């Protein structure tokens, strides 16, 4: 609403920027997570 | 056409202004070139 609507399209950009990289950082720490609670999982069935 | 000097710096996109409000606008992704001079000696 209150600036230039080019310039608003730059702030924009950068709001954009941040939520994609912070999302990317989620889902690259869920894989890790994953992967350790996998391994964990199959030593479990071996287990039993 | 012809504008006064007033609304000279009015002729971009995303400006507002009389011209720009009622007359005559630019869309955001226009491609072209615009050249204005003075013809206060011939009118």
């Amino acid at each position: 609403s209150r600036l230039d609507k080019v310039e608003a399209e730059v702030q924009i950009d950068r709001l954009i920027t941040g939520r994609l990289q912070s999302l990317q950082t989620y889902v690259t720490q869920q894989l890790i997570r994953a992967a350790e609670i996998r391994a964990s999982a199959n030593l479990a069935a071996t287990k039993m | 056409f012809v504008i006064r000097g007033d609304e000279v710096r009015q002729i971009a996109p995303g400006q507002t202004g009389k011209i720009a409000d009622y007359n005559y606008k630019l869309p955001d992704d226009f491609t072209g070139c615009v050249i204005a001079w003075n013809s206060n000696n011939l009118d």
